[PDB]
């Protein structure tokens, strides 16, 4: 990453192999969960995109899924060049030129002209950019690995109450749809597929249902 | 409105002179009531023949334990100890009378009158009142203190009541 | 976090991987318990409201209750932003402008303003009162995750005292109605639901007796 | 209504005993169906807070509707009363006061001053405010009369595909979630609750899914 | 033909049908809005059927008429 | 209570024994009837908030109004502490003590602050309040204590009109509502509910006649 020297330059430091070790374990132990990538993002913080791309492809397995994290990458790299032209020509000293969607992917550059991005002034981050392309990757990647939809959700007649939000919020963590109708299905869904019993419970318990009062309404 | 109370000062039982106080009871009402009630003697106890204990100097002189005599006692007309009514008034120089405390919410009888200005003082003990009548008779009482507080001759409250 | 320098300032550094580490494998190994709140208060000491938001997005699995922690933490806010009014007219010269309530949580506002509120003259504690926020939620999550209440508790013919009062203050640390309540309670309902033999045996010694002598006349 | 004369000044008319028996005959006839609010806004064009509540009074039964339908009026007004402050005291001539809620309600009103806030410059759509007002009511409305809801709809095994989507589309322009949930429940729930056959039929499909193409495909 | 006091519901007789009975005999009487605001909380609910009249005091005194209504829905 | 005492300087004298017992009495022989907010108001003429808890605490039995009393006495405190905040403005010449809403329920404040209260010029009106908030708790009670609702009221086939009337009177004394509402119900219930026997002969009268006239009517 790049650490902030006390009163100094931001020092550029390669990464540590406690953070590798950290992400290949986590990737191979616990395979493609939600939190997974609040976890990379995590480990990842300040990092240029020879570092991204090192955590990237020390992943062993599952290539399919780094496949379509590539593919994405791709996508978002011709859309940004689409979107913004790319000057040439003789360039004034100081100033570097301009960023390319695959030289801001990292695959056409040297660290030199990242750290040069992420130091000129004002500051062009090229790290916030392409972790914004692999957390649209990984999530493209934990919506595929879902193994049940959301709308599928149906609480079993023995199975408790908690047990069937724990699964209905995982499953909605899991969820490809915008924020509003999230929270359309969180506030609909929910009781409207609990059991009978407790779906009578929840239904006197009228509007504003609350998490906490529906888990203590349900109890017994 | 403001009461007024007195106390007649003695040194190991020679007269000395007469202080009076007035007591800030339109902003520290429950402070000032507690000071006036224990002047008078009205609920069964108080400052009548106790002594300052400790006098600093350029400082203050600080007294009112009736029960133990050495800063270690003393009790309110509320109980042993009550809040810290506020801290409006702070403290601006010589004859301000604010009260001692064992930390914050801890008052009871305790007080000091200061004889210097002592804005170090300000958010920790509650003023309530400064000396009307008689700041001379607490100078002259500096004499008889030293830096750590102990004093020479016994001080005394000999009387003191309400005037006003 | 923030962290103190040879001449005494402090200035921002990057989270800990073996932190992110550790706080994920405690959250999961001990699920949700009353040791879990001081495992977070010490782990996250001078954190960011970024670094709080990581920490609580790592946490894969219990969605739930990471859900009502979040509308917890959302609550809160709105509270402190109708409490304090922002004032008008001009602004002193030394002085510049506060933080609003969705801003404490750090959702809307880069970590560069969260470092300088929090290195401010006068400093702005706004990670306490997030961390405060946070555990407050995990209070509630950890209500809710309760097995049962406090008067259902009724020691077995055969359960011996030390587990009968291992569960009770189990579950009255996990209540946490009040203090004095719970001074009236362990008082009360621990000398009620004893076991006849047992039962008349501390009724011996009276309500004087201290739980040392209480266990000590059942023991053995 | 307030019909703009040809080349002249726009003249006050009164609403026309055609309109209103228009209007008496489909409330009588369609009870409240989701077309009533189109053709209510249709009917009363450019008409005075007094030819709204005309149009309102003129209705025979229903009255529970009618009661709700003024509690939602009476809570816009005292919303935009809250919001917005009456000014007082001695008034310029040639201007008209503040509008107060109970005015735009024409509760406490008259004809004179609805014309006159109606042909101030700037004007104030005093008739276009009372009519959304209206409308909020009706729409809150035809949500009471909703026979069932939109989550519990299943096609019958004999019942085909246009029945289906018929009755479908019919409750969700009945229904009350917002349009951005909106477009998400047409997208999954029309081909997540048909018949078995179609259903495999629409899967095929695939993506992009478009209601010519479903009927198309689902046809025999 | 009967009075507003006289307004009760039967036994099956559908809540549909007793508060559209009762707010019609309400509208057709004659008195003022301010006494009717008290008439309507004092007899509506206590005229209803005692099944319905519980579920519509599980809501609350002062119960807005379309959740008294979507209470005893169906 | 305090009392004014030769020559024109008010003094405090101590609740006589003999006031308390009656009050007593009172209480226990009388229930409580709509009456008995008129003799408490003629019992404690002008006393100290003190006098009144004292009467309120005198009371044996009926704890549930009590406690419903004191409720709403803090209600009216909570109330009126929010109705009475202190805004800033400039510090009058002459200070004059303040009650709190705990400073007129007697709880914290002694009876010297009190006396002053009420003896100095201008004086503060703390007994009447704490007198009215007392009233509107004893109205409370008295309307709860109602054994029947005054539309249930009903004449019996051989009742006779006296009683009947003297009850109904009694059930509309102990209800509540406002005097307009009262106006209508004696015109619109009482004739109604009558035995057919004598309602024939009050409808005879006429709707506006007397109560006097009905009376006599049907007198034997």
């Amino acid at each position: 990453p790049i650490v902030q020297n006390i009163q100094g330059q931001m020092v550029h430091q390669a990464i540590s192999p406690r953070t590798l070790n950290a992400w290949v374990k986590v990737v191979e132990e616990k395979a493609f969960s939600p939190e997974v990538i609040p976890m990379f993002s995590a480990l990842s913080e300040g990092a240029t995109p020879q570092d991204l791309n090192t955590m990237l492809n020390t992943v062993g397995g599952h290539q399919a899924a780094m496949q379509m994290l590539k593919e994405t990458i791709n996508e978002e790299a011709a859309e940004w060049d689409r979107v913004h032209p790319v000057h040439a020509g003789p360039i004034a000293p100081g100033q570097m030129r301009e960023p390319r969607g695959s030289d801001i992917a990292g695959t056409t550059s040297t660290l030199q002209e990242q750290i040069g991005w992420m130091t000129n002034n004002p500051p062009i981050p090229v790290g916030e950019i392409y972790k914004r392309w692999i957390i649209l990757g990984l999530n493209k990647i934990v919506r595929m690995y879902s193994p049940t939809s959301i709308l599928d959700i149906r609480q079993g007649p023995k199975e408790p109450f908690r047990d069937y939000v724990d699964r209905f919020y995982k499953t909605l963590r899991a969820e490809q749809a915008s924020q509003e109708v999230k929270n359309w299905m969180t506030e609909t869904l929910l009781v409207q597929n609990a059991n009978p019993d407790c779906k009578t419970i929840l239904k006197a318990l009228g509007p504003a249902a609350t998490l906490e009062e529906m888990m203590t309404a349900c109890q017994g | 409105v403001n009461p007024t109370v007195f106390f007649d000062i003695a040194v190991d039982g020679e007269p000395l002179g007469r202080v009076s106080f007035e007591l800030f009871a339109d902003k520290v009402p429950k402070t000032a009531e507690n000071f006036r009630a224990l002047s008078t003697g009205e609920k069964g106890f108080g400052y009548k023949g106790s002594c300052f204990h400790r006098i600093i100097p350029g400082f203050m002189c600080q007294g009112g334990d009736f029960t133990r005599h050495n800063g270690t006692g003393g009790k309110s007309i509320y109980g042993e100890k009550f809040e810290d009514e506020n801290f409006i008034l702070k403290h601006t120089g010589p004859g301000i009378l604010s009260m001692a405390n064992a930390g914050p919410n801890t008052n009871g009888s305790q007080f000091f009158i200061c004889t210097a200005k002592t804005e170090w003082l300000d958010g920790k003990h509650v003023v309530f009142g400064k000396v009307k009548e008689g700041m001379n008779i607490v100078e002259a009482m500096e004499r008889f203190g030293s830096r750590n507080g102990k004093t020479s001759k016994k001080i005394t409250i000999a009387d003191c009541g309400q005037l006003e």
